[PDB]
RNA sequence: AAACUUUCAACAACGGAUCUCUUGGUUCUCGCAUCGAUGAAGAACGCAGCGAAAUGCGAUACGUAAUGUGAAUUGCAGAAUUCCGUGAAUCAUCGAAUCUUUGAACGCACAUUGCGCCCCUUGGUAUUCCAGGGGGCAUGCCUGUUUGAGCGUCAUUU
RNA sequence: UUGACCUCAAAUCAGGUAGGAGUACCCGCUGAACUUAAGCAUAUCAAUAAGCGGAGGAAAAGAAACCAACCGGGAUUGCCUUAGUAACGGCGAGUGAAGCGGCAAAAGCUCAAAUUUGAAAUCUGGUACCUUCGGUGCCCGAGUUGUAAUUUGGAGAGGGCAACUUUGGGGCCGUUCCUUGUCUAUGUUCCUUGGAACAGGACGUCAUAGAGGGUGAGAAUCCCGUGUGGCGAGGAGUGCGGUUCUUUGUAAAGUGCCUUCGAAGAGUCGAGUUGUUUGGGAAUGCAGCUCUAAGUGGGUGGUAAAUUCCAUCUAAAGCUAAAUAUUGGCGAGAGACCGAUAGCGAACAAGUACAGUGAUGGAAAGAUGAAAAGAACUUUGAAAAGAGAGUGAAAAAGUACGUGAA
RNA sequence: GGUUAUAUGCCGCCCGUCUUGAAACACGGACCAAGGAGUCUAACGUCUAUGCGAGUGUUUGGGUGUAAAACCCAUACGCGU
RNA sequence: GCGGUUCUGACGUGCAAAUCGAUCGUCGAAUUUGGGUAUAGGGGCGAAAGACUAAUCGAACCAUCUAGUAGCUGGUUCCUG
RNA sequence: AUCUUGGUGGUAGUAGCAAAUAUUCAAAUGAGAACUUUGAAGACUGAAGUGGGGAAAGGUUCCACGUCAACAGCAGUUGGACGUGGGUUAGUCGAUCCUAAGAGAUGGGGAAGCUCCGUUUCAAAGGCCUGAUUUUAUGCAGGCCACCAUCGAAAGGGAAUC
């Protein structure tokens, strides 16, 4: 149960805030959990997904497939992994939209800022 | 890529004026090329460069004028603080704080005291 | 008097309202005077006014005004009350002496209708107040 | 519109009364606000009490002159008798009222008693430093009933 | 109307530019609900009233 | 107040072979000529528009509220009534169920739940967990999405932890014995809430 | 007997009820006090690689600067992937600017993209004409400055 | 002749200021009729709608020319009461306040009228400089037809005597208040169904977190949040808690006794009359016109008048937080509310499209699927399309798209 | 035996409405869906239930709170005596 | 050109919310007419018909007061006892 | 409830699609031709025209290329339709200037006020000429006259093209 008078439990307000979230806010909404391997290494449960993070699909029809995040389509609240695709009847190949909460990050794309974020969350880095 | 205003702020009045002209020339060239080609999106970068250079030019020229009126009573309305019409008409701190000698004396003789009940 | 400004004296209603002559404006000639001066010098604030003269056709008044922009007034602790924007057009809202007379702003049993504001008093007395627990 | 043996009624709803209905739904909200404002005021003013000391007076009229109640403020005479000036008393938490006169020794003597008991049971901090932690009592009215 | 004011001509120019069907690529945009140009005008159907 | 009346509609009167309802004037739109204002018109005013000065709260004589509260308390000590009200108190030994005052100073949910299971409130806690259902009807749209059974009411004399420790357990209410509430003692106006008294609360009742 | 008409069922129509949904409404409560001659509200016309709107903006025109975030945007095209960075973005924030023509609207006008005057400057043989660039010219009222008017009036001196 | 003064002008003179918008609430002015009276005129609707002027975060009111008649209360506002009462009223219909009492909030004060007269002690502007919401010099000016200090009726002033008490203004650092940022638990373990598990079953875990939302179906434990607590940044403001610099004091204020005084607002008050208004009745307030005061006076004391008392305030000049209002604006939180013919006119490129010369008038219109995977390819046809094939969990979901009634 | 369609015997005017009197040569109704009309409030009469009872009424307000809830309460005031 | 007599012709769910055909009045002025301009609702304008004042006239149009009042017409939604 | 909104029937393949004299043959095009294009013929308006230009008004309808789902009450390969583009050149033609009936600021006076009156008035109501001075294009030198803003004609007045 909430205690703060600033926070709202209104469904309509929540849904509005989600569907009209600006790009920056959607970054945080599109977090994924680290793999249990990486959870040991960094000491962090989850991060905002990012292009070039490697991933494992852990729910749905493509459960078991791996790849790199090819695109974070924030507008669609989805991510596209290279190699997770739909072979179309004409022979073309379109990407499948996966939600990051159904992935697991198996390798982070690190850089000064990602490193700083991990240490900011009480992570380990090594 | 585009020009960057941190790089332009090192430059002089004359260098900036010169660059502004080189961009205006470049922009014209692309407006011609756009007629031949279907799509030509490089033109956006050079529009925004022009706008960047003019911003920096104007900043320099304004800060110069701010220095020219340093401390003087009365400066150009465009350099006076905006606030709101009603805020600019309000009494200043000084004006609002004025008390007559009669009231200043009472305020010293008989301030509200700090006290507590037991 | 104030002649009712209606074409050819036609009033278009019940007889109680057929009057055109013998009607009288609810503000004094003094208040009209302050108001018309106030509009001519809108940068100033009407402080007060006084009678000086009359003939059959006119009454004459002198109206005292203060400049709230003048630093002699803004820096004066006794007068800079008039610089605050609540006091804009005090003559137009009936807040000068003549105004308060005409609005019936006085204490006691003779001013039950008006002492607090006629319209406010009326509204308070014609409001149905309902509590949660009736 | 008249029928049966019923009281004659006087329901005054021939004006546009629905324009001016005030339902007091804010009753609970106004109580929370009033309380927050007492708390906020108490903090700004601490350790002073939220109320001034007030005299006892006789209620007017034959209907209520058998009662005494809190009045507006002490007389100038009562304040002088208690060994105090009006200007000072106002600053030390005592309500002073220039309009009320004393024509009755019982009420006068009782009011002078109130002022003496009050000056006993307060501590006025000096206007410089030293200020010892007193602890805030919110009600003069509850202290001096 | 051969001899016309500039102000009238400027309004007519605006009306010329607006007289077009919806660009087809709008239909492909994500969450698009615009089906057709609902404010299309024609000289035979509705007058501009200046 | 303005709904249904934002229209300049007037009746056409008789002789135009139409009903005499007020009609929207003008031309050049589907709304022109359509019926207006009346309670039977699409887009008109509802019959007897609801107003905010309907009586919402109801006064009840204080001494009658106290009577009901005392009846409600009395019924908490009748196992028949507590069973009938749907509490799972079949295998509790003794109702009224009094427990140690130590309950009042439990700080952690994990611990408070162990104490309630210890003293035989397991089934009643389980019942609440297994009863969560999505609400039937438009209540779901209005911030009342889920439904579940009431669990035990834990009554204390002084809160030194227990309210925060039980705050998150589904269906468990807590209450100071000084301020007992008819809405908790007789949910749905049905007597026989399952109550767990602390010893300190039980002595305070007199 | 068929056709035809009528009734019922199945499948197909017509039409958009019903059911389920809901980034909208409505009502109540709480907190706050901030428009404009420093040119508001409102209007017109414009501006994108590809837009007619809605939304944003003003010839610096779906934006410029600044700050934060830390890699997108996405319908396609294009660009970029030193992206371990003074740094992506139809991102957030926003203190610096830009802000056509207007509008209380202020040189005069306005069913006109009509007609002036003043200062500085550039070009054309130019104080005077024509053109370009910059900056100005409304009314009422207040304080003050300056220049004045009146046998209203004082002194002084003809 | 020269120089003032008074009054009045001019300037693209120096510096300012007003206008328009919004308009829920607020202060005024002006002002209906429908309606009720079973007709209708006074009355009522209403001191309302419409019209006009003027403000603010509130406005207005406000420290008694008050209420009373008591053992007296003591600025204003608001609530509960007083009371559907006293009173008004074709005494019909109808209308209708106030005092006291309980409460919320509480806060008090300023001018005019006085000889600084051994010293216009005062103030705008310009100018230079400075530590610039301002300060200091200097110079013009305003001002004696009166700018400061002193006093405001509660008093107070001038003399005289006697005594003790109490003080200013800076920075700097915390707290406060607002605006923001960031960090802070626990399963995606097994079985069944299914396109998808967020379903069922099993075994756990966290809980000051089982609010809410998202994710391919009902998710505390997948994600964002929630709960608890921590750490930052940016202001505002001395509100007040500490520290530091300067100590204003020959100054300022308070206090007792004696003595002499005690200035207190005019075409106002009041009166007549006219009109309007009020519960206000031989006249409640307001306004016009005529008349027009006093100073032991003046006002009020709800029946006109004369006479005699008494009681109570101190008008004709002024400022002031809070408690109160709020269908507007901005920011939040909610609901036994409505669920696309409902709810705002408007869930949508809606005050839009469209109508009207104009004022104005003013709609309809939500839902494929988890995902476009939006039907490659073949064949008939001039083509639209058909038939196949295919995608999909389903085309008994094909954009003429949920369900699909009559 | 039920249901249903049909046949046969006998019987059976078109509903709604105003009206002394409607199948009427009285009025509304071509059809279908969806919407569509005794409500809320102030003050009251009779009656009934409930609490307390010469009293009674906590909710203006204050206290408190797990916060528009629940719980607690002085002085008045209302009606009654 | 301006008008609009008769056929009481056509048409009379029209070509048309005033038209069509024939017949007819007038045809150099109290003539016909474009544009500009003035007059605005108890108002205008009228060689006068209560005519005309944007298909509206014995008082225009628009919004609001206004859900105006109606002793009058129409309707008023489930079952059984 | 001549109820409200929406939908749908019978009537009915029915009334009807008959004013303005009128069409015909061949070829081309095309899936398709009573209706498009060309040619041939036959007719009509008959210069107070069914011709050639403009004013008001419209606003791209003009022209080309592509092109037929809808619209052109039959048809359609055609179009004032649909899609995409192209196109309007002035010292001399207009506007702009002038005044007309009129409209309308200011000075003033009314009006509670929105505003009303009035248009040269019961106002201290301006702006040219010339030389210079060679200081500068303002004060100075002189002079001079003083009526009263402004708007109001794409047919009136009016600088200039064939
Ligand atoms: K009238
Ligand atoms: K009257
Ligand atoms: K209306
Ligand atoms: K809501
Ligand atoms: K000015
Ligand atoms: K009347
Ligand atoms: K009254
Ligand atoms: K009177
Ligand atoms: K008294
Ligand atoms: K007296
Ligand atoms: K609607
Ligand atoms: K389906
Ligand atoms: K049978
Ligand atoms: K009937
Ligand atoms: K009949
Ligand atoms: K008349
Ligand atoms: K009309
Ligand atoms: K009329
Ligand atoms: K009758
Ligand atoms: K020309
Ligand atoms: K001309
Ligand atoms: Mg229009
Ligand atoms: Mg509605
Ligand atoms: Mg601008
Ligand atoms: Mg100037
Ligand atoms: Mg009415
Ligand atoms: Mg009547
Ligand atoms: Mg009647
Ligand atoms: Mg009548
Ligand atoms: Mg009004
Ligand atoms: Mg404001
Ligand atoms: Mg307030
Ligand atoms: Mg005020
Ligand atoms: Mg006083
Ligand atoms: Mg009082
Ligand atoms: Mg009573
Ligand atoms: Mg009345
Ligand atoms: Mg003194
Ligand atoms: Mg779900
Ligand atoms: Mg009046
Ligand atoms: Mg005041
Ligand atoms: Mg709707
Ligand atoms: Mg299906
Ligand atoms: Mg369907
Ligand atoms: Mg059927
Ligand atoms: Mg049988
Ligand atoms: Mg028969
Ligand atoms: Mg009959
Ligand atoms: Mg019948
Ligand atoms: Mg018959
Ligand atoms: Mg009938
Ligand atoms: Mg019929
Ligand atoms: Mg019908
Ligand atoms: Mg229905
Ligand atoms: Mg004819
Ligand atoms: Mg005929
Ligand atoms: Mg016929
Ligand atoms: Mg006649
Ligand atoms: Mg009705
Ligand atoms: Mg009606
Ligand atoms: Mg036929
Ligand atoms: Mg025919
Ligand atoms: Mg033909
Ligand atoms: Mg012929
Ligand atoms: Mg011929
Ligand atoms: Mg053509
Ligand atoms: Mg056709
Ligand atoms: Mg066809
Ligand atoms: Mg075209
Ligand atoms: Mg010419
Ligand atoms: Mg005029
Ligand atoms: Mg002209
Ligand atoms: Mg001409």
């Amino acid at each position: 149960a909430k205690q703060s008078l600033d926070v709202s439990s209104d469904r309509r307000k929540a849904r509005k805030a989600y569907f009209t979230a600006p790009s920056s806010q959607r970054r945080v909404l599109l977090s994924a959990p680290l793999s249990k391997e990486l959870r040991a290494q960094y000491g962090i449960k989850a991060l905002p997904i990012r292009r070039d993070d490697e991933v494992l699909v852990v729910r749905g029809s493509k459960k078991g497939q791996e790849g790199k995040i090819s695109s974070v389509y924030r507008l669609k609240f989805a991510v596209q992994v290279d190699k997770v695709t739909k072979e179309k009847v004409n022979g073309a190949s379109v990407p499948i939209n996966l939600h990051p909460s159904k992935l697991v990050i198996t390798k982070l794309h690190l850089d000064k800022d990602r490193k700083a974020l991990i240490q900011r969350k009480g992570g380990k880095l090594e | 890529a585009g020009v960057k205003a941190y790089e332009l702020r090192t430059k002089s009045k004359e260098q900036l004026a010169s660059q502004l002209v080189d961009l205006k020339k470049e922009l014209a060239e692309l407006k011609v090329q756009k007629l031949s080609r279907p799509s030509l999106p490089k033109i956006k970068t050079v529009r925004k460069s022009i706008a960047c250079v003019l911003t920096v030019i104007n900043e320099q020229q304004r800060e110069a004028v701010r220095q020219l009126y340093k401390g003087k009573k009365y400066q150009p309305k465009d350099l006076r603080a905006k606030k709101t019409r009603a805020l600019r008409r309000a009494l200043t701190k000084f004006e609002a704080s004025q008390v007559t000698e009669k009231q200043r004396k009472k305020q010293i003789a008989f301030p509200q005291r700090k006290y507590a009940i037991k | 008097n104030r002649k009712r400004p209606v074409p050819k004296g036609a009033t278009y209603g019940k007889p109680t309202n057929q009057g055109v002559n013998e009607l009288k404006y609810q503000r004094s000639l003094r208040a009209t005077a302050e108001e018309r001066v106030g509009r001519r010098a809108a940068n100033l604030r009407v402080l007060n006014s006084y009678w000086v003269n009359q003939d059959s056709t006119y009454k004459y008044f002198e109206v005292i005004l203060v400049d709230p922009q003048h630093k002699a007034i803004r820096r004066d602790a006794r007068y800079n009350w008039i610089c605050d924007p609540v006091h804009k057009h005090r003559e137009a809202r009936g807040l000068t002496a003549t105004g308060k007379k005409s609005r019936g702003i006085n204490k006691g049993h003779k001013f039950n209708n008006t002492k607090a504001g006629r319209r406010k008093t009326w509204k308070r007395q014609n409001t149905l107040s309902l509590w949660r627990y009736r | 519109a008249i029928s049966k043996n019923l009281p004659i009624l006087k329901n005054h709803f021939r004006k546009h009364w629905q324009e001016r209905v005030k339902v007091h739904f804010d009753q609970a909200g106004k109580k929370v606000s009033r309380r927050n404002a007492r708390a906020t005021r108490a903090a700004k003013i601490a350790p002073r009490p939220l109320d001034l000391l007030r005299p006892v007076v006789r209620a007017p009229t034959v209907k209520y002159n058998r009662k005494v109640r809190a009045g507006r403020g002490f007389t100038l005479a009562e304040v002088k008798a208690a060994g105090l000036t009006a200007a000072y008393a106002r600053t030390i938490g005592i309500a002073v009222d220039h309009r009320r006169q004393n024509r009755n020794q019982e009420i006068f003597d009782a009011n002078v008693q109130r002022l003496k008991e009050y000056q006993s049971k307060i501590i006025v901090f000096p206007r410089n430093g030293k200020a010892p932690e007193a602890e805030q009592v919110l009600s003069a009215a509850a202290t001096f009933p | 109307a051969a001899q016309k004011s500039f102000r009238i001509k400027q309004k007519m120019a605006k009306a010329k530019k607006q007289n077009r069907p919806l660009p087809q690529w709008i239909r492909l945009r994500t969450n698009n609900t615009i089906r057709y140009n609902a404010k299309r005008r024609n000289w035979r159907r509705t007058k501009m009233n200046i | 107040e303005k709904a249904g009346h934002q229209t300049s509609a007037e009746s056409w009167g008789t002789g135009r072979a139409v009903a005499r309802i007020p009609r929207v004037g003008g031309g050049g739109t589907g709304r022109s000529g359509q019926g207006a204002f009346g309670n039977m018109c699409r887009g008109g005013r509802m019959f007897a528009p609801t107003k905010t000065w309907r009586k919402w709260n109801v006064k009840v004589n204080h001494n009658e509220k106290r009577y009901a509260t005392a009846s409600a308390i009395a019924a908490t000590a009748v196992a028949s009534l507590v069973l009938a009200r749907g509490h799972r108190v079949e295998k509790i030994p003794e109702i009224p169920l009094v427990v140690s005052t130590d309950l009042e100073s439990i700080q952690k949910t994990k611990e408070a739940v162990a104490a309630l299971k210890a003293v035989g409130a397991h089934s009643d806690l389980l019942k609440v967990l297994k009863s969560k259902k999505l609400r039937a009807g438009k209540g779901k749209y209005r911030n009342r999405r889920w439904t579940q059974r009431r669990g035990p009411l834990v009554v204390y004399a002084e809160d030194n932890g227990i309210v925060k420790a039980l705050r998150n357990v589904p269906g468990v209410e807590t209450a100071n014995v000084a301020s007992l509430n008819l809405l908790q003692l007789a949910p749905g106006a049905h007597l026989g809430r399952f109550v767990i008294w602390t010893e300190a609360a039980f002595t305070k009742l007199d």
